[PDB]
């Protein structure tokens, strides 16, 4: 079990937790703000998944300061995790190419 | 906040007919509308959630439709037990808000 | 002929009928079959849809649910189950095909559904030939009387479709559980007696189709 | 759902003139509007799709325009065979819906 | 034929399949939901391409649970594939740099 694979896996579990915590924290942060739409868990969760992936649909977003703070944590966690996987694939590709040359 | 207008305040119909209640929202809210029934001296009772999802324990006689800014609660074959006040409720934007209510009259 | 729908169906109040729509031609997996309701004189009302290559069906929730959609992939036939009908459910029901692109490129002739206690009655086709003492002009008018039939759909043709110009087929009139109409055809006076003229009357509900030649009176 | 309003229910015109049918949608739908022609005892016949795309087999006399919430079906040089009921249909949001219809009268 | 290149290619074909399946599944999942717009194949396909790339135009998005589920598969497939290509380019660059040093 290599480091890059363990990291990829740890990042996945971690991202899943961030999404969940984020879903809960967003509702708690947004309810109480007139016009807020990130006020129920089911869509908050869909919102966090679309924030971590940055898919950008524009159908849901935070309007309060803490929601936005929560939003940054999810964004960064998402961008970082998917980037870590990229790095884990590079380590894989570099290692087997080295083999295909002997070393 | 979101204003929910309930068209005719009173609805008079004959036994057995199909009847429809109207709920107009001041802005687009998807299908985040819910209907409640309240009888004389009773408390509110959820009939339909998210505009059309039936609730367990509620007569199949009840159904809902719409999306955006126009919603309808329908009862196929009205009857005595259905005499009550009906209210819509939105969960799209925070303050939640309720409709003014519609009384069914046979 | 894309959609093949039976001409008519008679139904007693409370009863239920099952309509069919047999398709053919270019068929894809992305095809949706739709059903539309048209009450006489009124507009089109979308009933529901079905994706055959999966069996998923969606219904119009703003109206009372009287239908149930189904499909048979092998016989390329779509079915609509109308249950516990009443006078309100009487109308023509069309089926259409949609290539998942949102518009109905092709429709079925439609099936006239009638809901009443009355019994199926084939019509009586009587000829309409001028009176022995009626002057004539370059044109001559003949016709034939379809009388005493019930379920409303009757199709009138002249010379089995070969004659279409100069034809009028008046709307049936209902009286005491029986419809009645007349159809008129106009040909040049110089060619009637000579060249025969026959009115064909098909009555879907009774699976009949009588012919009646129009010859001069005695 | 999306409501399609068909302006004058009846349209009376003289032989040869250009005539225009109107279809107003209750909300912006792009160009996802389609037109159908239905003659007495005939079935609907697609004339124009997506507001302006001509259909194979349809007289060039027929054309459509608009986008958003206002659509027009046009016939250059009306004639007997054009006497019928015309309907618009939208495929932008689910329930699909049809217009009330416009009858052409010469 | 090196691993990273085969992977890049396999990822492309796979992503194309995901887009197609996603287009079909989205329509099947969204039709039946009042207000849904992901209800025709041509735009569903355009929607999947814009979801896999995360271009974020906000002109089309799922409103049902299964559509959203389909949406996640497409997002992840897209982000992952484009990241795999990044990894395949890194393996290329690392290998030829090693050459430019002898090894
Ligand atoms: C010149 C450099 C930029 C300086 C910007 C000012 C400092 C930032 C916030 C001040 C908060 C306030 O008093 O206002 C809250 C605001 C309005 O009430 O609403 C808001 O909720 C906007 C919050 C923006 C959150 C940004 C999160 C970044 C991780
Ligand atoms: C506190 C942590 C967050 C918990 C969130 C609740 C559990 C999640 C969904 C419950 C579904 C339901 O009963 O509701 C469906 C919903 C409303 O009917 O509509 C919806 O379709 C929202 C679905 C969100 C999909 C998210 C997909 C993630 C890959
Ligand atoms: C395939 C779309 C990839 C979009 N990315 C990665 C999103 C990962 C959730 C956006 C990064 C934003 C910091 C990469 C730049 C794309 C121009
Ligand atoms: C950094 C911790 C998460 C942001 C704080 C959330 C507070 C929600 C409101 O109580
Ligand atoms: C995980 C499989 C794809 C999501 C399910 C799609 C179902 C569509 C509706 O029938
Ligand atoms: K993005
Ligand atoms: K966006």
């Amino acid at each position: 079990s290599a480091l890059h694979w363990r990291a990829a896996g740890a990042a996945t579990v971690l991202l899943v937790i961030v999404l969940l915590a984020g879903s809960y924290l967003a509702v708690l942060a947004e309810r109480g703000a007139p016009g807020a739409q990130l006020i129920t868990y089911p869509r908050a969760l869909w919102w966090s998944v679309e924030t971590a992936t940055t898919v950008g649909y524009g159908d849901l977003y935070p309007v309060t300061l803490w929601g936005r703070c929560v939003a940054v944590v999810v964004m960064v966690a998402g961008i970082t995790s998917f980037g870590l996987v990229t790095a884990a694939l590079a380590t894989w590709f570099v290692g087997r190419e080295q083999e295909r040359r002997g070393h | 906040d979101i204003l929910l207008t309930q068209s005719p305040a009173i609805l008079s119909v004959s036994p057995g007919e199909r009847v429809s209640f109207s709920c107009r929202a001041s802005q687009s809210i998807g299908t985040d509308i819910h209907w409640y029934q309240q009888r004389t001296n009773g408390s509110p009772r959820l009939l339909i959630k998210y505009a059309s999802e039936s609730i367990s324990g509620i007569p199949s006689r009840f159904s809902g439709s719409g999306s955006g800014t126009d919603f309808t609660l329908s009862i196929n074959s009205v009857e005595s037990e259905d005499i009550a006040n009906y209210y819509c409720q939105q969960s799209n934007r925070w303050p939640f808000t309720f409709g003014s209510g519609t009384k069914l009259e046979i | 002929v894309q959609l093949q729908q039976p001409g008519a169906e008679l139904v007693k109040p409370g009863a239920s009928v099952k309509l069919s729509c047999k398709a053919s031609g270019y068929t894809f997996t992305s095809d949706w079959i739709h059903w539309v309701k048209q009450r006489p004189g009124h507009g089109l009302e979308w009933i529901g849809e079905i994706i055959p290559s999966y069996g998923r069906a969606n219904y119009n929730e703003k109206i009372q649910k009287k239908a149930t959609l189904t499909a048979d992939k092998s016989s390329s036939t779509a079915f609509m189950q109308l249950s516990s009908l009443t006078s309100e459910d009487s109308a023509v029901y069309y089926c259409a095909r949609e290539r998942g692109d949102g518009y109905f490129a092709v429709w079925g002739a439609g099936t006239t559904v009638t809901v009443s206690s009355a019994k199926t009655t084939p019509p009586s086709v009587y000829p309409l030939a001028p009176g022995s003492a009626a002057q004539t002009n370059s044109m001559v008018t003949l016709g034939c009387l379809v009388k005493g039939y019930f379920p409303e759909p009757v199709t009138v043709t002249w010379n089995s479709g070969s004659l279409s110009s100069g034809v009028h087929t008046f709307p049936a009139v209902l009286q005491s559980d029986l419809y009645t109409l007349s159809s008129s055809v106009t040909v040049p006076s110089s060619s009637w007696p000579s060249e025969t003229v026959t009115c064909n009357v098909a009555h879907p509900a009774s699976s009949t189709k009588v012919d009646k030649k129009i010859v001069p009176r005695d």
